[PDB]
């Protein structure tokens, strides 16, 4: 049997077998219990709706993302995510396949152990391994050097890798993008009188965060032309018939990635965390970290990136240095195409942690 | 025992010879006898003990030392190359179709040879069942029934004709009723027989051809009764299946002076035919006779369906020849085509949503000329039929019309087609029974023929009612077997003994119990304001969370069943094993909605042939109850009569002579309920041998003095000498009865030390002289007491 790559998204959990095209299942991670009393008599209602069904049944449930700030809320809901994914999307039994699971870089111990341990006893997989989402994006882009960005709602990361070794002393985790950008967009859309305070309605905010937002070339000059009469406004239509016109806030929300002072948080922008991680690496290596700046994750899919990022880095970086920023299409599925390449390779079959070895070793094998 | 041969699971032959050379807790390391070095693994429940002499066959299977399904499979493998197609298992006849006519077996001299002869003393044949059923009618003072199962091509048609031949030859003096069923067989090959995934010609109804006998023991008449029909198949079919055969034979065989009167067109047009397979069965010669306008795109692409007997163009001719012979004129034959063509033009009527005016549904504009060409076939008005297919007529006592929803009108339009064709098949059977009216009624010997346990890779609602019908017939099958064995032990003087019975009532309660059963939840889901199939599947494991007869699809070992999601199907264990069913379209196929506004319109037709077909509360009626109610009218009739179970075996997939497939025969032994009955008989005494059988087997091992004795005293002396345990071995009246594996234990005592056996015969020599004295003394006193009876009786004359 065929191995299964299942990505523990922050979004947007992604699932598909090993090779060779695209993921089979992608869905918004949400679990939602019903906040109102039923009067139908069937009864016909589920105890907890997962996505996609919880995104079709908005407004009668209370949506709860099971992974928040890069860590799982409880494994009771997480197990339901897994069960739903394997059985009613992929249509496969875990006993049939070796699996490949993903994690986030700088995640607290003992949450990789507890995960691995529960998943082996609950789903009875014959072998498993847990890879960080950032490392996998190297394979997806066909690179062997560069700084890797796993940016999902709501934890971004900046990991530098050099042919083909990782540098522990320069790894940066920012809790900045993207769920706090969702919350910030909701705070500056209230300023235009649209009240979307409720949990369900927050998903609609997320959808306009995808579609209508853009990044400026320079903030001050976009603000200048905003003061002018020329329309930057785009009109969105809402499920109850309402028409929302956003303009100024449209470029304000993504610009936060370069200026976190908009949220009021002390942390520095992607601009400077890129530079400061490069300048924590040895002198000879710095040469090839420039021009292997590879963006990844769905929250980097705004149009004005990477050429904003490019212009800003080129201004702070040493003169006459070659800087190219690598941003392909499909960054949301980058991780999955990474994992797919990995699990197909020899000899990594023998790098998987198998059940008998796990049973003897216990949680200490993980690291 | 060690060193002794066992049967081994071989995929191509079912079971082969083999030995055990290593063993573990759950597995046996099996080395084959003929293929040494192949050494495979097999489980504890997959191996069976084999007999020492495997080159011999037995007419009666209770004469085996090891009675199991592997020694039954080898008994019908040896008998197949000796051309012995009939095999006696107690009250069960196993008949294997050879696909060739065997000499002298159907002879009238053979028929009068069997007549009145005792049972078991004559070779197994189908005439030995029919002669027994006449004698266990008149003596018993009760009516009889011959039960014929099996899949298509297993000889169930041919075995039925030999039963009706024996009753109008051996006991019936005249009455030519036997071939009136045979002559109007193509009518039931069109109306009742359809096409399923594993069978090209399958009967989909409970055929109960009964033969009336009077008190003077003469054939006074016959009657044909029909039970069950696949209501769903009429309007919607599965993948690669067909509807009934009259909806293809009328399309294929119709002329152009008939097509102008019925307005027939190619099957692609019609919604009740384009869902499944539109192809006709034909041969090269008849493929040239099918007209261009009768061909569908699927027919152009893939051509005619291949079968050695079915011809949809040519059997329409032999159908209309049989309607001339039975009793139908050409005007009445045309009225049996106007009803069929009216069903075809009903299924294309669609229903959109009304424009907010009073709620409900309206017909589509593309369905307007399609209604005009349908209402003159039904004898009704097009403006009154449009109201009746969209409204719920009731009274407030004025009479109001309250419109229906779109989904309820699609179900009501197909409910009219599942009512008109249902009463049309009941009119064909009643018309045939009026072509041979019975003189009187009293006792009866009938033949029940129906399809066996039939199942496919993905099972439908049509196969759910077949396997539910075979489970209820499996209950009555084991109930009659236990009663025969309890009156065998009494007849041989062994008296009553304890035997364990296997129940299947928990599987019946699972499917049909009130409020909690699967059919009861299904009929309740129709009453809901929004029916669902995901709510139906979850409700089954809501009310039945425990039980062993029901599991989730993912618990199955089969990969195909593991791809089914929890809310898309379920697995129900039956006598023939674990059968999965999908739940998509299950409620839709059950839902029927024939209501007042439409039931009291087709009865009111301006046509006279239509009113003859149909001879507040309840609205939607109870659809899942009609399948239980009609079956109970046959099960209590089978309990009121005697029974003669004839199981029919198909030996190969091609249906060609002299070919044995033991990977297809063994699957029919486990799908006939035969293996289940052999499990029942292990509780009793499954091995029994007559005194003359034990004399022919064991006389060579005995001393010459003991050998001189008659078979009963030979066996009585041998039982007394050895000192055999009374609960394991039992001395009957004509047979010695044995517990499991003790006829085999007996055979090893005779093959053991000749000097030890000779010394035990010396020790019983006084008793044997005393027994041989009392045998001739009480036999001479028997002749004197029958001399004293002749005088005592003639003293009162």
């Amino acid at each position: 049997t065929t191995a299964l790559v299942c990505d523990n998204g922050s979004g947007l959990v992604k699932a598909g077998f090993a090779g060779d095209d695209a993921p089979r299942a992608v869905f918004p991670s949400i679990v939602g219990r019903p906040r109102h009393q039923g009067v139908m008599v069937g009864m016909g209602q589920k105890d907890s709706y997962v996505g996609d069904e919880a995104q079709s049944k908005r407004g009668i449930l209370t949506l709860k993302y099971p992974i928040e700030h890069g860590i799982i809320t409880n494994w009771d809901d997480m197990e339901k995510i897994w069960h739903h994914t394997f059985y009613n999307e992929l249509r496969v039994a875990p006993e049939e396949h070796p699996t490949l699971l993903t994690e986030a870089p700088l995640n607290p111990k003992a949450n990789r152990e507890k995960m691995t341990q529960i998943m082996f006893e609950t789903f009875n997989v014959p072998a498993m391994y847990v890879a960080i989402q950032a490392v996998l994006s190297l394979y997806a882009s066909g690179r062997t050097t560069g700084i890797v960005l796993d940016s999902g709602d709501g934890v971004t990361h900046n990991v530098p890798i050099y042919e083909g070794y990782a540098l522990p002393h320069a790894i940066m985790r920012l809790d900045l993008a993207g769920r706090d950008l969702t919350d910030y967009l909701m705070k500056i859309l209230t300023e235009r009188g649209y009240s979307f305070v409720t949990t369900a309605e927050r998903e609609i905010v997320r959808d306009i965060k995808e579609k209508l937002c853009y990044v400026a070339l320079d903030f001050e000059n976009e603000m200048a032309t905003a003061a002018s009469s020329s329309s930057l406004e785009k009109s969105y239509e809402l499920p109850d018939g309402q028409v929302i016109t956003i303009g100024n806030e449209r470029f304000r929300c993504p610009e936060t990635l370069f200026q976190p002072s908009f949220i009021g948080m002390e942390s520095a922008g992607i601009h400077e965390t890129t530079y400061n991680s490069i300048m924590k690496c040895d002198i000879d290596i710095r040469k090839d970290l420039y021009a292997n700046n590879v963006m990844s994750g769905g929250t980097t899919m705004y149009p004005g990136i990477a050429d904003r990022m490019q212009k800003e880095i080129t201004a702070l970086a040493p003169s006459t240095m070659k800087i190219k920023i690598i941003a392909p299409p499909e960054r949301k599925y980058s991780v999955w195409i990474g994992g797919s390449i990995l699990a197909s390779l020899s000899t990594f079959q023998q790098m998987w942690i198998t059940k008998q070895e796990y049973d003897e070793a216990g949680p200490s094998i993980v690291h | 025992e060690d060193g002794k041969p066992v049967w081994a699971p071989h995929p191509t032959d079912g079971f082969q010879v083999g030995n055990i050379v290593d063993i573990g807790p759950d597995s046996l390391t099996i080395e084959p006898l003929n293929q040494k070095g192949k050494t495979f693994l097999a489980l504890i429940n997959q191996v069976f003990p084999a007999e020492e002499d495997s080159k011999k066959d037995v007419e009666d299977n209770c004469s085996l030392m090891y009675l199991n399904e592997a020694t039954l499979l080898h008994n019908i493998k040896v008998r197949y190359s000796k051309d012995r197609i009939y095999t006696y298992v107690a009250n069960i006849l196993i008949a294997v179709n050879p696909y060739f006519d065997i000499p002298k077996i159907y002879s009238s001299e053979t028929i009068k040879s069997y007549q009145g002869k005792s049972l078991g003393t004559m070779p197994p044949h189908v005439f030995a069942i029919a002669d027994k059923a006449f004698r266990d009618m008149k003596v018993l003072k009760l009516s009889q029934s011959i039960i014929v199962s099996g899949e298509s091509g297993a000889g169930k048609t041919e075995n039925t004709k030999f039963v009706l031949r024996y009753l109008t030859e051996s006991y019936g003096t005249g009455q030519d009723i036997d071939d009136r069923i045979v002559e109007a067989n193509p009518l039931l090959e069109a109306f009742g027989n359809a096409k399923t995934v594993r069978n090209n010609n399958s009967s989909r109804f409970g055929k109960f051809v009964e033969i009336h006998f009077n008190e003077k023991s003469s054939v006074v008449g016959g009657f044909v009764s029909h039970y069950l029909l696949e209501k769903s198949r009429i309007c919607v079919q599965g993948k690669e299946e067909r509807n009934y055969h009259i909806f293809y034979r009328l399309c294929a065989g119709a002329s152009e002076d008939i097509r102008e009167r019925l307005h027939l067109s190619s099957p692609d047009n019609f919604r009740y035919l384009n869902r499944g397979c539109t192809r006709y069965f034909a041969n090269k010669e008849t493929d040239k006779q099918i007209l261009q306008n009768r061909k569908s795109p699927e027919y152009l692409k893939a051509g005619s369906l291949k079968d050695p007997l079915l011809d949809d163009h040519g059997d329409f001719i032999r159908m209309c020849t049989a309607m001339k012979k039975i009793g139908l004129d050409d005007e009445e034959k045309l009225d049996l085509f106007r009803v069929v063509a009216g069903v075809l033009h009903l299924g294309n009527i669609d229903f959109e949503e009304a424009g907010s005016t009073s709620g409900g549904c309206n017909l589509k504009n593309k369905s307007t000329q399609a209604l005009e060409y349908c209402a003159e076939l039904l004898g009704l008005d097009q403006d009154d039929l449009r109201v009746s297919l969209t409204t719920r007529v009731m009274l407030t006592t004025t009479v109001i019309k309250v419109p229906l929803k779109v989904e309820q009108a699609n179900n009501a339009r197909d409910a009219l087609a599942k009512t008109v064709y249902s009463h049309l098949f009941d009119h064909v059977v009643n018309r045939v029974n009026q072509c041979f009216p019975f003189e009187t009624s009293s006792y009866f010997i009938g033949v029940l023929d129906i399809a066996g346990f039939e199942y496919f890779e993905h099972n439908s609602f049509e196969q759910f009612c077949i396997n539910y019908c075979n489970e209820k017939l499996q209950q009555f099958f084991n109930e009659r077997i236990l009663k025969e064995e309890q009156e065998l032990y009494q007849k041989e003087g062994l008296g009553v003994n304890e035997v364990h019975y296997v129940d299947n009532q928990d599987c019946i309660d699972l499917i049909e119990a009130r409020l909690v059963g699967i059919l009861d939840i299904l009929d309740e889901e129709n009453r809901l304001p929004q029916p669902s199939d995901q709510h139906f599947t979850s409700a089954v494991h809501q009310k039945h969370k425990d039980h062993f007869r029901l599991s989730i699809p993912r618990k199955s070992k089969l990969a195909i069943h593991r791809n089914i999601r929890d809310d898309e199907g379920f697995i129900i264990r039956h006598f023939a094993g674990a059968v999965c069913y999908e739940t998509t379209q299950f409620v839709e196929k059950n839902n029927d909605a024939l209501h007042m506004s439409l039931e009291s319109l087709i009865c009111e037709s301006r046509d006279k042939f239509i009113r003859e077909l149909f001879e507040g509360k309840l609205s939607f009626i109870s659809v899942g109850n009609k399948f239980k109610t009609q079956l109970n009218l046959l099960l209590d009739k089978l309990r009121s009569t005697g029974a003669s179970f004839i199981r029919c075996i198909k030996p190969n997939l091609k249906m060609t002579s002299h070919h044995f497939e033991g990977a297809q025969i063994l699957s029919q032994l486990q799908c006939s309920g035969m293996v289940s009955v052999l499990d029942l008989m292990q509780g009793g005494f499954p091995s029994r041998a007559s005194f003359h059988e034990l004399y022919n087997m064991y006389k060579k091992y005995m001393p010459d003095k003991l050998a001189r004795l008659d078979p009963r005293l030979f066996c009585k002396a041998l039982f007394k000498a050895l000192g055999l345990n009374e609960i394991d071995y039992k001395f009957g009246l004509t047979k010695v009865f044995f517990r499991p594996g003790k006829f085999a234990e007996f055979d090893q005592i005779m093959k053991s030390d000749p000097d030890h056996l000779a010394e035990l015969v010396k020790r019983v020599n006084h008793w044997l002289i005393c027994s041989r004295w009392k045998k001739v003394q009480w036999c001479s006193l028997s002749v004197i007491k029958l001399k004293n009876k002749i005088k005592y009786r003639a003293e009162a004359c």
